[PDB]
RNA sequence: GGUGAAAUUCUUGGAUUUAUUGAAGACUAACUACUGCGAAAGCAUUUGCCAAGGACGUUUUCAUUAAUCAAGAACGAA
RNA sequence: GCUCGUAGUUGA
C-alpha cells in the first residue's frame, strides 16, 4: 500500500477528472519500470486492486 | 517504408510535446516501433505505452518538424504488421 | 510607467527614414530621414546617416516621454526589390543603444499579388 | 495526327528526356526489316521518324544490318539504307552478327543505353528483351501507321528512382 | 586563377553562345537547373478542392 | 538639384559612414527583454523537407548563437522565427526572417547561415510572373546560368553575390551594389534582354571606375546603348 | 526621387513619410511547379450553373473505319 | 503557331 503525491505540470480545467482518471489506472495494468530502478526495463502487467483520492489542491497542483 | 501499415492509434490530446493515442489496434506495440500515416510517411515512434487491459493507451515520441499541436483528434496514426506482438505474452503463462 | 510610441523605419536603397507617431500613426511625435545627416546623396542610405537619424529621434522621444517603441520595418516592395537598405538594421541598433525598449518587430512591405 | 496519341508520345519523350537525358536531335538506329517495309510500301522513314518524335532526328545503320540487305539484294532498299548516315559496329565482316543481336551490341552495354539510342526495328522479341533494358524508347510500323511504343516498366522504375534520389542528393544532399 | 582574364575570354570565346565556397559557380553541378515531380510523398496536409468534393 | 537643403557640418570626410560596429548585450541600453514576441513565419516547398528535416538541429544551433527560438512544421509545411527573453538584438530576428526564406529557396545551409553576419544581405527575386510561356520562360531562366555555368559565373564575379536560380526565384546574397546589380540583370533577363549586354556594361564600368578623372562626368558616351 | 556619381523633376502654395476615405485600370503573395491540365495560346480567391475531357480496368455490329495531307476552315498571334 | 480537313499517295 503507498500514500503518494502526485504534481502536476499545469493546473486542471477540471477537478474531478483527475479522480476520473485515477478510476482508469485501477485494474490490471501496463508499466515498464522506470530508468532508476534495478529491474529489466520490460513491459509487464500489474494489478492495482483498490485506489482512493485524499486530496487535490489545484491551485497548489 | 513497409509495403502493409495497420492502424494503431487515434489521436487524444498532446501531453508535453508528445501525442497520446487510444490504441485502435488489439496487438501491444514494440518499443520505439515507427509511426506512419497512410501516405506511409514517418511522424515519428512509439515512446511509452500505458493504461489498463480493455484500454490501451500510447504516447509517441515526435520526430523533427513533426508538432503534437498539428494533430487534430480523430487523426490515426499507423504502424507496421511486425511491429505488434500478442498481448496474451505480458500476460502471466496458465 | 512604459509610454509606446510606434517607429516605422523606411530602409531602401537609396535613403532611410526614422519616424516615431502614436500607435494609430493618426499623430507623429519626429520624423528624421538619412539625408539631414549627410551633405553627399551616395550617404544618404549609409548606416551612419540611420545612426544619426535614429538618435536625433529617440533623443525627441525622450524629450517628448517615449520610453518604448513598437517597430514596423519597411522596404520599397511593390515592384521593386523586398530587401531592407542597409539604414534599416543601424536605425534599430542606434535606437536599442540611445535607450529605448524594443516591443514588436514586423515587417510592413508592401508585398503585391507579383503581377502587373 | 491525332492529338491524343502525340500527347501520349510527348509524355514519353519528357520521361525519356528528364530521366536519361536524351536531347534533340534524338539518335535514332534503323532496322533491315524497317528499310524493306519503308521500300515496298513507300514510307517516308526520316518524315515519319520526325513526326513521331516531334524533333530533328539523325539515322544510323550497322554494318551487319546493311549486311543482310545486300544478301536480300534489293537495290532499292540498299539506296534508302546509304542515305541514312553511317555508323560502324565492331564486328566480322565475313561473318557478321545477327541484326538483332548486332543492334542490341551496339545498343545495350552493361545492361544499359550508353549511347542513348532509339530503336525502331520490326522484329519483335527484340523489341521484348530490349524493353528489358531500361530507356530504350521503341518505334515500328504497322500497318503503314508508324507508332511509338509505350514506356517500359524498367524506364518508370528507373524514373521513381531518379526522382527518389533527387529529394536527397544534388542542392537537398545533407553533406 | 584570376576573375578578369577568364572575363575577356568570355566576351572573345562568345561562351554566351551555346556550343553548336563563397559562389555557386564552384559548387560542381551548378549549370544544371534542379527541377521536381509535381507530386511527393510528403507529410504536408493537402486539402480537397471543391470540384472532388461535389464529385463525392 | 535640390534646393531647401542646409547645411551639415558634422559632416566630415573622416568617419567610415559604411562600418557597422558590433552589438552586445551592454548595446541594449534598456536592460530589459523585448516587450513582446515578435514571429516571422514562410512556407517552403516539400521537395526541400527531407532536407530541412535533417539539418533543422544545425539550424537551432545557429539561432542559439543569437537567442532566436526557430520552429519547423512539416505537417502544416512551415518554418518559423521568433525572439525569446534573451534576445539583445533587435536587428537579428529580421536576419534571421531571411535565413529561413534562403533555406526555403533551395540555398544551401552553409550559405544560408552567412546572412546572421553584419555585412551580407540577401534579395529573393520572382522569375515566374514575367512571361506565361513555358517554354520562353524555360529559355531566358537558362539565359542567366548560360552554358556550363560560365554566365552565372561571370555574374557571380561581377556583382560578388552568391546566386542561386530555383524554380521562380532567383536568390542573390552579397553587398547591396551587387543586389541591385543582380535585380537589374535578373529582371531585365526575364524581359528577353540578354544577360551579356550586362555583364559588358558592367565590365566597361569597372573598368571606368578605376580611373579617378573619370568619376564625375557622365559615363553614358563610354557605356554602349542597349 | 534616382544614379557609379550626378542630372531631368516634386517641393514652406508643405514635396517625401504616417493615418483615413473615394475612384480607376488591373493581379491572385508564400504554397508553386521544365514532370499537373490543355491541340496550341495558356491555366491557382470563395461559391454555384453548363457542357467537355485525360489516364486505368472490362470490352466492342468494331477496318473499303487508318496513315501521309496541296486547297480550305476553327482557335491563337497580328 | 496549333488542330481539323479536300485532291493525290500507301496499307487494307
Ligand atoms: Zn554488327
Amino acid at each position: 500500500e503507498y500514500v503518494c503525491i502526485v504534481r502536476l505540470h499545469d493546473a486542471l480545467k477540471d477537478e474531478k477528472d483527475l479522480g476520473r482518471s485515477l478510476e482508469n489506472l485501477t485494474g490490471a495494468l501496463f508499466q515498464r519500470p522506470p530508468l532508476i530502478s534495478a529491474v529489466k526495463r520490460q513491459l509487464r502487467v500489474r494489478t492495482i486492486y483498490e485506489s482512493n483520492l485524499i486530496e487535490f489542491d489545484n491551485k497548489r497542483n | 517504408p513497409p509495403d502493409t501499415v495497420l492502424e494503431m492509434g487515434a489521436f487524444l490530446h498532446p501531453c508535453e510535446g508528445d501525442i497520446v493515442c487510444r490504441s485502435i489496434n488489439t496487438k501491444i506495440p514494440y518499443f520505439n516501433a515507427p509511426i506512419y500515416l497512410e501516405n506511409k510517411t514517418q511522424v515519428g515512434k512509439v515512446d511509452e505505452i500505458l493504461g489498463p487491459l480493455n484500454e490501451v493507451f500510447f504516447t509517441i515520441k515526435c520526430g523533427d518538424g513533426v508538432q503534437a499541436t498539428s494533430f487534430k483528434e480523430g487523426d490515426k496514426f499507423y504502424i507496421a504488421a511486425d511491429k505488434l506482438l500478442p498481448i496474451e505474452r505480458f500476460l502471466p503463462k496458465p | 510607467s512604459q509610454v509606446f510610441g510606434v517607429a516605422r523605419i523606411y530602409a531602401s536603397f537609396n535613403d532611410t527614414f526614422v519616424h516615431v507617431t502614436d500607435l494609430s500613426g493618426k499623430e507623429t511625435i519626429a520624423r528624421v530621414t538619412g539625408g539631414m545627416k549627410v551633405k553627399a546623396d551616395r550617404d544618404e542610405s549609409s548606416p551612419y546617416a540611420a545612426m544619426l537619424a535614429a538618435q536625433d529621434v529617440a533623443a525627441k522621444c525622450k524629450e517628448v516621454g517615449i520610453t518604448a517603441v513598437h517597430v514596423k520595418i519597411r522596404a520599397t516592395g511593390g515592384t521593386r526589390t523586398k530587401t531592407p537598405g542597409p539604414g534599416g538594421q543601424a536605425a534599430l541598433r542606434a535606437l536599442a543603444r540611445s535607450g529605448l525598449r524594443i516591443g514588436r518587430i514586423e515587417d510592413v512591405t508592401p508585398v503585391p499579388s507579383d503581377s502587373t | 495526327m491525332r492529338q491524343k496519341r502525340a500527347k501520349s508520345y510527348r509524355k514519353q519523350l519528357l520521361v525519356y528526356s528528364h530521366t536519361f537525358k536524351f536531347r534533340e536531335p534524338y539518335q535514332v538506329l534503323v532496322d533491315n526489316q524497317l528499310v524493306l517495309e519503308c521500300n515496298n510500301s513507300n514510307f517516308n522513314l526520316p518524315s515519319g521518324l520526325k513526326r513521331t518524335l516531334q524533333a530533328d532526328v539523325k539515322v544510323m545503320i550497322t554494318q551487319c544490318c546493311i549486311q543482310a540487305l545486300y544478301e536480300t539484294r534489293n537495290d532499292g532498299a540498299i539506296n534508302l539504307a546509304k542515305q541514312f548516315e553511317r555508323r560502324r559496329c565492331n564486328h566480322s565482316f565475313k561473318d557478321p552478327k545477327s541484326p538483332a543481336e548486332c543492334i542490341e551490341s551496339v545498343v545495350n552495354i552493361s545492361g544499359a543505353n550508353k549511347h542513348r539510342y532509339v530503336v525502331a526495328s520490326q522484329d519483335i522479341d527484340l523489341r521484348r528483351k530490349l524493353r528489358t533494358v531500361p530507356g530504350v524508347p521503341l518505334i515500328h510500323l504497322t500497318r503503314s501507321v508508324m507508332v511509338m511504343e509505350p514506356l517500359s516498366t524498367a524506364s518508370a522504375k528507373a524514373s521513381k528512382i531518379t526522382e527518389e534520389q533527387k529529394l536527397y542528393k544534388g542542392l537537398n544532399d545533407p553533406n | 586563377v584570376n576573375e578578369e582574364n577568364f572575363l575577356e575570354e568570355f566576351v572573345n570565346q562568345q561562351a554566351w553562345i551555346p556550343k553548336k565556397y563563397n559562389f555557386r559557380y564552384e559548387d560542381p553541378n551548378a549549370a544544371e537547373i534542379i527541377s521536381y515531380a509535381r507530386s511527393q510523398a510528403t507529410l504536408r496536409r493537402s486539402d480537397d478542392s471543391s470540384r472532388r468534393r461535389k464529385r463525392e | 538639384v535640390s534646393t531647401h537643403n542646409r547645411d551639415k557640418p558634422w559632416d566630415t570626410d573622416d568617419i567610415d559612414k559604411w562600418k557597422i560596429e558590433e552589438f552586445k548585450e551592454e548595446d541594449n541600453a534598456s536592460g530589459q527583454p523585448f516587450a513582446e514576441e515578435s514571429s516571422f513565419m514562410t512556407l517552403f516547398p516539400k521537395y526541400r523537407e527531407s532536407y530541412l528535416k535533417t539539418i533543422w538541429n544545425d539550424v537551432t544551433r545557429a539561432l542559439d548563437k543569437h537567442n532566436i527560438a526557430c520552429v519547423l512544421d512539416l505537417v502544416e509545411g512551415s518554418m518559423t522565427v521568433k525572439t525569446t527573453r534573451k534576445t539583445y538584438d533587435p536587428a537579428i530576428i529580421l536576419k534571421a526572417r531571411d535565413l529561413i526564406k534562403l533555406l526555403a529557396r533551395s540555398v544551401p545551409f552553409p550559405q544560408a547561415v552567412k546572412i546572421l553576419q553584419d555585412d551580407m544581405a540577401c534579395d529573393v527575386i520572382k522569375i515566374g510572373n514575367f512571361v506565361t510561356n513555358k517554354e520562353r520562360f524555360v529559355k531566358r531562366r537558362q539565359r542567366l546560368v548560360g552554358p556550363n555555368g560560365n554566365t552565372l559565373k561571370a555574374l557571380e564575379l561581377l556583382t560578388k553575390c552568391y546566386i542561386l536560380v530555383q524554380g521562380n526565384t532567383v536568390s542573390a546574397m552579397g553587398p547591396f551594389k551587387g543586389l541591385k546589380e543582380v535585380r537589374r540583370v535578373v529582371e531585365d533577363c526575364m524581359k528577353n534582354i540578354h544577360p551579356i549586354y550586362h555583364i559588358k556594361e558592367l565590365m566597361i564600368k569597372r573598368e571606368l571606375a578605376k580611373r579617378p578623372e573619370l568619376a564625375n562626368e557622365d559615363w553614358s558616351r563610354f557605356l554602349p546603348m542597349f
